[PDB]
Parts: structure tokens; C-alpha cells; sequence
């Protein structure tokens, strides 16, 4: 426990039983990877292509969805980097 | 060190369990959750698939107790929606999942329940110890060979039409 | 709503010369985006707000699962 | 492991032994945060006694009827609109008046559910494992009825067949 930290980085228990054992390694190539396919699913849903009833594509919002949590995954990325994992 | 895999090393997460460890977890995701929970999941998509398999064969070749039935397992899913019947299923999967939440919830916080274990052996089919791990490992065995079964007769059966050869 | 054609919720909105409690002019519309106020009462479309408190309904149930409770997650 | 309903949960730490019909049925952990099983337990009973006596009186009209024309309505969800306004108040009256007294016992006393009813004496001379099985059997009757009662009202309300 004891999420409370003052030094360079917080410990990788504010990550989660779950993300608390990812290496960086793959936390921020994953990060990266969700970044770039959130911003073209949103991209494409509207943008380059105008929104209509007709065209919603649960894939492109789901997807768009990753925009949002690639930012929580590349925050932990480096949590974990700096922790020496 | 690995017994599946002799180039990579053996997973840190599988020493021994009669679920049939052979150490086989290339990207490691032993280590992302814990065992149980996987074993757990594993476990409930090999007897998913085991029965949906064995349920599209059979449906194939012999189901039509009546008229709505009269399908051929790939048009049976918008059908038998609208018929009605898959909802009562998913129902009564809901209610057995949502009993399944505390009963993977009581696991991994305590207790003793073993991942897949639901009591539920009212033919006494396993006895002891070793007949029960054998039997884990044949499940599994043949819930995986399921899981690649099904996967194959619904990308065929997709890829054309046709019947139990596909 | 259940075979996911969610669309068919907005098909034939009411027109712009419906009147208010009376079946002239009317749709058959549920869930719609229309934006801006009814042409004869002034006011939100009841199809917008419809939509808007299904969409406040799904944010917020799904925003409640937050907090830790007896299932450790 | 010790709910014999869920054979793979352990029952809650309120569910063992006493307070017959327990089978260790409690996966949401309800019973944690009542006090005691009393008051659930008085109401438990109370759904099972209601619903019994809603089965019987739902076959019952179905099969038999009062002389009068106001009782000849077959659907019981119709009969509820179709009877005058003046027996169902009747009825409501007679059960708050049972329901006051009763509102007074349940909140503090040791078995709520204990009503003091045996007019014909079942239970007089009974051992303690006579009376444990005959309150097991209530127990099963009741749920067994809310389940068969709460079906009957759904499949009157989507198919209009009251039975069958
Ligand atoms: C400057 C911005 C900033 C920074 C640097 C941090 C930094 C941190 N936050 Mg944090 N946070 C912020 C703003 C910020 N927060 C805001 C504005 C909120 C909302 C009020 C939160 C709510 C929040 C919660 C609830 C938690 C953190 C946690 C953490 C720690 C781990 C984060 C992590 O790797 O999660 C990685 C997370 C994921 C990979 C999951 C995806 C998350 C996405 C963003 C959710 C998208 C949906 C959302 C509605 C939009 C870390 C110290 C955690 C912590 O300290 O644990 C004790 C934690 O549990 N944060
Ligand atoms: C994952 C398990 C699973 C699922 C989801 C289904 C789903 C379905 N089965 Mg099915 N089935 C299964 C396993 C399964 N089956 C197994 C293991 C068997 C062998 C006993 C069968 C034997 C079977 C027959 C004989 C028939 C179905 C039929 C059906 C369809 C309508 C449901 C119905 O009335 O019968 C439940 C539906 C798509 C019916 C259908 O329309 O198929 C053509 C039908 O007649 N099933
Ligand atoms: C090759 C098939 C096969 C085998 C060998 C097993 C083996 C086992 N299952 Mg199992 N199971 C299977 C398919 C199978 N399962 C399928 C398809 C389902 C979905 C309905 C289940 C659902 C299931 C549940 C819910 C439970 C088991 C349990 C068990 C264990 C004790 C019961 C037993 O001896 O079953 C023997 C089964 C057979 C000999 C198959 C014969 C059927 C002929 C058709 C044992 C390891 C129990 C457990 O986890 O104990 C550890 C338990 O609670 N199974
Ligand atoms: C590989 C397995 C698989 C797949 C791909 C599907 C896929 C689908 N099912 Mg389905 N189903 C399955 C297994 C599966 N099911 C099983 C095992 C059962 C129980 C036996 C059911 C019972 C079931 C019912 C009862 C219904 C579906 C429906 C649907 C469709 C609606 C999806 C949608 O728009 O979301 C909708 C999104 C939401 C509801 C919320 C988000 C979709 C094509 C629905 C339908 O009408 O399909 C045409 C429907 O009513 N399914
Ligand atoms: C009015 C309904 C009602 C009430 C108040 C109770 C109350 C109780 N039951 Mg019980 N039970 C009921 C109906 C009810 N039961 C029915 C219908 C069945 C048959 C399935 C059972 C089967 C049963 C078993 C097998 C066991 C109990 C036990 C208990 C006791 C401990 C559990 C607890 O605190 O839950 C309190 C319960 C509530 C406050 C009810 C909450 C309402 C939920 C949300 C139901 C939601 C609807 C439901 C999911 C679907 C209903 C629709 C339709 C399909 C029927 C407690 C005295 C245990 C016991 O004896 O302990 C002493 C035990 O082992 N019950
Ligand atoms: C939950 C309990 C309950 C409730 C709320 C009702 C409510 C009703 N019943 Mg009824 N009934 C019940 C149980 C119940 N019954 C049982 C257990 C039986 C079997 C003896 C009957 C037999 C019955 C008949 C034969 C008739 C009704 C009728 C009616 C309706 C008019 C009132 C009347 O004449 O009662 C009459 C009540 C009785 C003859 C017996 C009541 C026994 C009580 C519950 C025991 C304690 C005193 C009313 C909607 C009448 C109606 O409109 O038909 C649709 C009618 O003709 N009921
Ligand atoms: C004047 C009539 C009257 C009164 C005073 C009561 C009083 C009571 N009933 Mg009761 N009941 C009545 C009529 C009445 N009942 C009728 C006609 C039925 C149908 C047969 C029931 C069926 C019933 C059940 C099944 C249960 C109770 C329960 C209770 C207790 C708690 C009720 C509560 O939470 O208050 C609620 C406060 C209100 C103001 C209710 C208003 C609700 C509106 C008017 C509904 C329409 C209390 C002793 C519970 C109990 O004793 O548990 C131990 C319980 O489980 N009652
Ligand atoms: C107690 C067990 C039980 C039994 C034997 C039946 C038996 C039946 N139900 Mg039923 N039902 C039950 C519980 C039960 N139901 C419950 C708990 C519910 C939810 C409250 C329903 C909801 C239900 C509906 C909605 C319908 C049935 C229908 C039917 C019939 C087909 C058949 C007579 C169907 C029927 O034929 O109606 C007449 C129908 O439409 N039932
Ligand atoms: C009356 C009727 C139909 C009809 C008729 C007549 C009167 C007969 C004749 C007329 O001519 C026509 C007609 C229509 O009227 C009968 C219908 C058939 C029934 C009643 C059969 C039901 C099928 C059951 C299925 C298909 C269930 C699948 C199992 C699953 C389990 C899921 C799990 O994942 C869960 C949740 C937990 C996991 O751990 C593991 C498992 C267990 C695998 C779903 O994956
Ligand atoms: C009534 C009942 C018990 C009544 C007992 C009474 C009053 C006893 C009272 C007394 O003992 C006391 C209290 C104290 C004693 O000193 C005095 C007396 C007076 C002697 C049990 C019913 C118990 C009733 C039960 C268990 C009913 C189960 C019903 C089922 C399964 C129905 C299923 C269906 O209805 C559906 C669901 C859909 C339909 O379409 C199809 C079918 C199949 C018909």
C-alpha cells in the first residue's frame, strides 16, 4: 500500500494489480500503438469524413475510445520505466 | 526451461497444475493477471466451445422438432432470435454468470475454490485425486482442440456453404 | 435495439409542422439529434431530450463502477 | 463450499445451523448488513404465506366462482378491476387491521414470523425436529408459490392466458 510518494516517481502500486506487473517495454509501444489507432478511428468517423446517421461504426468509437486511454497507458509506461521496469 | 516452448524460458507463474502445465506462455501473460483468473477463463471457453461445437454439428444433422427449426446452424442465430429462444438462454447464462462474479470474486480473495471448480459432478464421473487430474487434463485438452474446432467451422462454414465437411 | 440498427430510432423525426398533442404532421421517431427548438411550441424536441437522458443514463451507470466494493475491483 | 444451494460459495457468516430452510442461498451478501435474520426472515414468510394463498386463489378462480355476476371474471388481473371497489377495500381493511398489531410485534421481537396462529392445534405435542421439518416444508411451499405467482401475473400480463 502507501500510494503517498515525494520521490521521482510514484511506486507501481498506483498502477493496479494489473498494470502494476506490465514491463515498459510493452506499456509504452502499446500506448503509442492506442494513440495513433484512437486519433485515426476518430479521424475517420468525423474530420475526414463528416458524421451521419447512417455512418456511427462502433469500431471508430470504440476505437476513438483509445484516445482517452492511451494517455493513461503511456502514464503508467513511464511510471513503470522509472521504477526500474 | 520451458517444457512446450525449449528456445524460451519456462514462465515464472507455472511451476505445477494438473490443469496441464507444460509452460507454455510465450508473452508472459501469466504474469499480467493472476493464474487463477486465467485458469478460470480458459477453463469456461473450453467447455463453450466444446458444447457449441458439438451443438453445430449436431444442428446440422439432425434438429426440427417443428418448423423454426429448420435451419442449417449459420442463418439458425438471426432465426432463433427472433423466435425467442436464445434469449432465454441468455437468461439463463446471465443468471449463472453473474452467480460466477462472486464465485471468481470468492477465489482470488480466499476460500478454496479451485478455477472452474463448480461442484457439479452428480454422476460421480472422477473419484479420487488422480482420476480427477486426469480428467482436468483431458477436459482441457479437449476444450482447447474445441476452441480451434469451432474457430475452423465458423471461418469455413463463412468462407461457403455446405454441410459437416465445410 | 437489440440487432444494433440503433438508427432506426431517429428514421422519420417529427416535421416542421407538427402540432403539439395532435398526430398531424408527427413522426415515428424515438431518439433523434435535431437541435434548436420545436417550429410551434418553441421548446426542445422530446425526441432530443429523450436522447439526452438515455445518453446522461448510460454515462452515469457506467460511471458508477468506479468505487471499490465486495468484489475487489 | 458451505452454501449447499451454491456448493462452490461459502455461505455468508449469518447463514449456519438455526433458522430452518438455510442452504447457504445468500451470493449477493445481503444478510451482512442486516443486524439479524429476523426481520428478513418475517418477511420471507410473509411473501411465501401471501403467495401461497395468491396460487390458491388464482386456480381457484380460475375454476370456481361466487354465486354472484360481480365474481364471474375469470382472469384474476381483470376480476381486480371488474370487482366492485367496495370487497377490495373490505379485504385491505381486514388485512391492516391484522397488519398494525403485527406492525407493533415484527420490529422487536425474537420470531417476528411467529404470529400465534394454530387454530387447529398442528404443532401442539410436535418435537423440535417435527417443528423444524414443518417449517421446512412451509419454507419450500412459499418460494416454490412466488415463484409460480410472480410467472402466473407475467404470463396473464404478455399473454392474457391466465394459466397454462
Ligand atoms: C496532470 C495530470 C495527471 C497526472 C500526471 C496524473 C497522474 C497519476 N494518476 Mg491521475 N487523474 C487526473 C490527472 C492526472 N493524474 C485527473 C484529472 C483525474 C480525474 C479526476 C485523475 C484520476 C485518477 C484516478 C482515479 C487514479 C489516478 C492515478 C494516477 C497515478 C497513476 C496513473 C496511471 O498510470 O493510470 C493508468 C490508467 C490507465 C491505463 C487506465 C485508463 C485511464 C483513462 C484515462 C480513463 C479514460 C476515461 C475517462 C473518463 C476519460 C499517477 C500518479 C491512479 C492512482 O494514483 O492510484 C492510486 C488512480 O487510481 N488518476
Ligand atoms: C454453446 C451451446 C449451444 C448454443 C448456444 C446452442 C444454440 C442453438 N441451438 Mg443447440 N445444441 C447444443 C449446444 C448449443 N446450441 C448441443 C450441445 C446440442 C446437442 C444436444 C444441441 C442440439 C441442438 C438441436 C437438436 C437443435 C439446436 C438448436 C439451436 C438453436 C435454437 C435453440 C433451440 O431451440 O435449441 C436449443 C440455437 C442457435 C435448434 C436449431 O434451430 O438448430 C437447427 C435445434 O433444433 N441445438
Ligand atoms: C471431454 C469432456 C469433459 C471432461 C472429461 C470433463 C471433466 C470434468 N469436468 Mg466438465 N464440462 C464439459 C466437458 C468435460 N468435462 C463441458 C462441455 C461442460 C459444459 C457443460 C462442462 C462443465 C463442467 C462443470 C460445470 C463442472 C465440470 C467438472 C468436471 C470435473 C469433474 C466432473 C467429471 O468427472 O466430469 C466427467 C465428464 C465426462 C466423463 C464427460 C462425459 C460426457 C459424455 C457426453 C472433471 C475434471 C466439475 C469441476 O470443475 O470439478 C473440478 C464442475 O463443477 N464440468
Ligand atoms: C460468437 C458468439 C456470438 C456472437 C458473435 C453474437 C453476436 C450477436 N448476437 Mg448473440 N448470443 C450468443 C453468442 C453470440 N452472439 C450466445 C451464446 C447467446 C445465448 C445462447 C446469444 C444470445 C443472443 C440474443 C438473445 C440476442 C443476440 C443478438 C446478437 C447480435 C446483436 C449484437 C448487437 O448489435 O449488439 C447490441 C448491443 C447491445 C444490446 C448493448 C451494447 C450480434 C450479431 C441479438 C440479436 O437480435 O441479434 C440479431 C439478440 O437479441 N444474441
Ligand atoms: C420476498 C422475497 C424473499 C425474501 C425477503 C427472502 C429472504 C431470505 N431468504 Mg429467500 N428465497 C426467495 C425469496 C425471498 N427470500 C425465493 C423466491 C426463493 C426461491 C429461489 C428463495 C430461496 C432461498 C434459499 C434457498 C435460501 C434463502 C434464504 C433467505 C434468507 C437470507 C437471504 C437474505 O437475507 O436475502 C434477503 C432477500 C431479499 C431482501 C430480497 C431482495 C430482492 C432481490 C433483489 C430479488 C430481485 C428479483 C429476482 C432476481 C428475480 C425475481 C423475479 C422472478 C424471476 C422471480 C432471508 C430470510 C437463505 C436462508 O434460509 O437463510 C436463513 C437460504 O439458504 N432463500
Ligand atoms: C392473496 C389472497 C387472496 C386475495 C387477495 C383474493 C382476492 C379476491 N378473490 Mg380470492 N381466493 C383466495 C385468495 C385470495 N383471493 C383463495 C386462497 C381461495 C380459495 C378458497 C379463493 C377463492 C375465491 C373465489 C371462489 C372467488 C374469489 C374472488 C376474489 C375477488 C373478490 C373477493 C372475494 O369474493 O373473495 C372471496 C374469497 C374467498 C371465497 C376465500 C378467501 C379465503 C381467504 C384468503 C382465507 C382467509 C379468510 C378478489 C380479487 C371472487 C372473484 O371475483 O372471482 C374472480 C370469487 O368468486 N376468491
Ligand atoms: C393498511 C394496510 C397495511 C399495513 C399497515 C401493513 C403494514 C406492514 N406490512 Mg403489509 N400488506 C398489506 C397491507 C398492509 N401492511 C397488504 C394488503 C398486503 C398484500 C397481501 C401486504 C403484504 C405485505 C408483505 C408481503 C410484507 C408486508 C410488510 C409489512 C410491514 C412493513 C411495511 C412497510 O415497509 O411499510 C411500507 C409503508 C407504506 C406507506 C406502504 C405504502 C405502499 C403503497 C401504498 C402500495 C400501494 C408492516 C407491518 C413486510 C413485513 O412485515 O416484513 C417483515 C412484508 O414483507 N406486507
Ligand atoms: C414456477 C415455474 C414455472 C413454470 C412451470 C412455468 C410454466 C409456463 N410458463 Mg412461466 N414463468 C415463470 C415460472 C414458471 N412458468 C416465472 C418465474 C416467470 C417470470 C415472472 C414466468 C414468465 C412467463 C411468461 C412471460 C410466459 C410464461 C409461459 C409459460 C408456459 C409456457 C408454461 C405453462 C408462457 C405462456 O404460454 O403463457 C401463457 C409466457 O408467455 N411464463
Ligand atoms: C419447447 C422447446 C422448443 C419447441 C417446440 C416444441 C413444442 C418442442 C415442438 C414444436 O413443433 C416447435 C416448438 C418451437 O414449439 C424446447 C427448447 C429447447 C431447450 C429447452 C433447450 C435448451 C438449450 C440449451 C442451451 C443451448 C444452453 C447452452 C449452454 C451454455 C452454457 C454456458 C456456460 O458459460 C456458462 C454460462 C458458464 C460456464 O462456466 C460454462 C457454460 C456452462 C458452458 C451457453 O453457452
Ligand atoms: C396453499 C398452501 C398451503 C396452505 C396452508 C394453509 C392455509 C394452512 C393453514 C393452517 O396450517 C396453519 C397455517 C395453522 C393451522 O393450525 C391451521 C391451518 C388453517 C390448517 C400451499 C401452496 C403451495 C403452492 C405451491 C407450492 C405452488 C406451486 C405452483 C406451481 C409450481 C405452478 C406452476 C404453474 O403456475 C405456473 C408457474 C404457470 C402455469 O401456467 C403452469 C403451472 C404449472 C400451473
Amino acid at each position: 500500500e502507501s500510494t503517498y510518494w515525494e520521490g521521482k516517481a510514484p511506486p507501481s502500486v498506483v498502477l493496479g494489480p494489473f498494470l502494476s506487473k506490465i514491463p515498459s517495454g510493452v506499456l509504452g509501444p502499446a500506448s503509442l500503438v492506442a494513440l495513433i489507432v484512437g486519433s485515426y478511428c476518430t479521424h475517420e468517423s468525423n474530420i475526414f469524413n463528416t458524421l451521419t446517421v447512417d455512418t456511427i461504426y462502433p469500431a471508430y468509437v470504440l476505437g476513438s475510445f483509445l484516445t482517452p486511454i492511451s494517455w493513461g497507458l503511456h502514464v503508467a509506461a513511464w511510471i513503470q520505466k522509472m521504477n526500474k521496469a | 526451461k520451458s517444457k512446450a516452448v525449449p528456445f524460451l524460458p519456462r514462465p515464472a507463474a507455472l511451476d505445477g497444475s494438473v490443469v496441464g502445465d507444460v509452460g507454455f506462455d510465450p508473452v508472459g501473460f501469466t504474469s499480467w493477471l493472476p493464474l487463477s483468473y486465467l485458469q478460470e477463463a480458459e477453463i469456461k471457453h473450453c467447455r463453450i466451445a466444446m458444447l457449441a461445437t458439438l451443438g453445430w454439428i449436431v444442428a446440422d444433422f439432425v434438429h426440427l422438432p417443428g418448423a423454426v427449426h429448420e435451419v442449417s446452424s449459420l442463418a439458425a442465430h438471426d432465426v432463433a432470435v427472433k423466435s425467442g429462444a436464445l434469449a432465454q438462454i441468455l437468461i439463463w447464462t446471465s443468471i449463472a454468470e453473474a452467480i460466477s462474479v462472486i464465485a471468481i470474486s470468492q477465489m482470488l480473495e480466499g476460500s478454496g475454490r479451485q478455477p472452474g471448480d463448480f461442484k457439479f459432478d452428480p454422476l460421480n464421473f472422477a473419484k479420487d485425486e488422480k482420476s480427477l487430474k486426469k480428467m482436468q487434463l483431458s477436459e482441457l485438452k479437449n476444450g482447447r482442440l474445441a476452441m480451434l474446432a469451432f474457430s475452423g467451422i465458423v471461418t469455413q462454414a463463412a468462407l461457403t456453404g455446405h454441410a459437416f465437411p465445410y | 435495439f437489440f440487432s444494433g440498427n440503433w438508427k432506426a430510432y431517429a428514421q422519420n423525426p417529427d416535421t416542421a409542422s407538427h402540432i403539439f398533442g395532435s398526430g398531424e404532421g408527427s413522426g415515428t421517431a424515438i431518439l433523434t439529434f435535431l437541435g434548436g427548438f420545436h417550429p410551434q411550441t418553441k421548446s426542445l424536441w422530446l425526441t432530443d431530450m429523450a436522447h439526452h437522458h438515455l445518453a446522461i443514463a448510460v454515462l452515469f451507470i457506467v460511471a458508477g463502477h468506479m468505487y471499490r466494493t465486495n468484489w475487489l475491483i | 463450499a458451505q452454501s449447499k444451494a451454491l456448493p462452490f460459495l461459502k455461505a455468508p457468516a449469518k447463514l449456519d445451523g438455526s433458522l430452518a430452510g438455510d442452504f447457504g442461498f445468500d451470493p449477493m451478501g445481503i444478510s451482512d448488513q442486516v443486524a439479524n435474520l429476523k426481520y428478513v426472515r418475517a418477511a420471507e414468510l410473509k411473501h411465501c404465506r401471501v403467495a401461497m394463498l395468491g396460487f390458491l386463489g388464482w386456480v381457484v378462480q380460475q375454476y370456481v366462482h361466487l354465486p354472484g355476476e360481480i365474481y364471474a371474471e375469470s382472469n384474476p388481473l381483470k376480476a381486480l378491476t371488474s370487482v366492485p371497489l367496495l370487497s377490495q377495500i373490505q379485504i385491505f381493511l381486514f388485512i391492516g387491521a391484522i397488519e398494525l398489531a403485527t406492525l407493533d410485534q415484527t420490529y422487536t421481537a425474537d420470531k417476528p414470523w411467529d404470529l400465534g396462529f394454530d387454530p387447529l392445534n398442528f404443532s401442539k405435542g410436535k418435537s423440535e425436529q417435527q417443528m423444524k421439518d414443518l417449517e421446512v416444508k412451509e419454507l419450500k411451499n412459499g418460494r416454490v408459490a412466488m415463484i409460480a405467482i410472480m410467472g402466473l401475473i407475467a404470463q396473464t400480463l404478455y399473454t392474457g392466458v391466465p394459466l397454462f
